[PDB]
């Protein structure tokens, strides 16, 4: 099992390799979102809306393998679950800002701090040759601390754009970083 | 002293906060959500200052301003 570990991990630090030489990566572009949000806190009840432009994320390039390959042997299939993190760095997000509340619509930049980015990948190898990727996602961030150029900490308005902006990265920004790193992943395990 | 500019800062921070929410609302719930938000104060200021661990009964809605108001007046104790 040592021998297939060891296969699994060279391939994928390989891969790694060749991600964190890419400009796509660091800094990788995010498209442009606009959503709605309503949000009820006490007797405020906020309604309105936002859009995030110009998003990059940066602190991808600091991407290593977490722990050794999860490695199983089934049906004589190799099959491998693996983490690659970004622990030690914090992945960055820079964007603009527009939310529009009642008659206020300011137009904010933003720097929101995912701390603990990693991704998890699954693997299938027929035991004789090739490396075929199943599954790829990245993982729910624990946390997105949220840098809202000119509201105070205190401000209704931050813990508002706060709250949905996070869910926003829970969602729409999770989703379009896999979009990125699915493929390239797939190309350097697959070839 | 430095809890003197401590209040000050404070009380700014509050000014600019319902100038903002009057762009939003209206001056009813603007006032009495600053009468909310100078309650909820002054109980963590009062606890913090007897030096207790006990958290304070925060009214509904208000547990994001909690935390946030801890790690604000933690940052100005640092500062």
């Amino acid at each position: 099992y040592d021998k297939i570990t060891e296969e699994i991990n060279k391939a994928i630090d390989d891969a790694i390799a060749a991600i964190e030489q890419s400009e796509t990566i660091d800094p990788m572009k995010v498209p442009d979102h606009a959503d709605k949000f309503e949000r009820h806190v006490g007797i405020l009840d906020f309604k309105g809306e936002l859009a995030m432009r110009n998003i990059e994320a940066r602190g991808l390039k600091q991407m290593k393998r977490q722990g050794d390959a999860n490695v199983k042997g089934e049906e004589g299939i190799v099959k491998a679950h693996l983490l690659i993190g970004v622990h030690d760095d914090i992945v960055s997000m820079e964007y603009d800002l527009a939310y529009k509340l009642g008659d206020l619509h300011p137009t904010t930049h933003v720097i929101s701090d995912i701390q603990d980015f990693v991704v998890a990948l699954s693997l299938e190898i027929p035991d004789e040759g090739n490396i075929t990727m199943t599954s790829f996602e990245v993982r729910q961030f624990a946390n997105v601390v949220n840098h809202i150029g000119g509201l105070s900490i205190l401000d209704p308005i931050f813990g508002v754009l706060s709250d949905v902006l996070t869910a926003i990265f829970q969602d729409t920004v999770r989703k379009e970083m896999t979009k990125v790193l699915a493929p390239a992943f797939k190309r350097e395990l697959e070839k | 002293p430095k809890e003197e500019k401590f209040k000050k800062k404070l009380e700014e921070e509050l000014k600019k906060i319902r100038e903002r929410l009057l762009m939003v609302f209206d001056e009813e719930r603007v006032e009495e959500y600053m009468k909310i938000m100078k309650e909820v104060i002054e109980k963590i200021l009062e606890n913090r200052k007897k030096g207790s661990k006990e958290k304070v009964e925060i009214p509904p809605g208000m547990e994001w301003f909690y935390e946030n108001f801890l790690r604000y007046y933690d940052y100005e104790e640092e500062k």
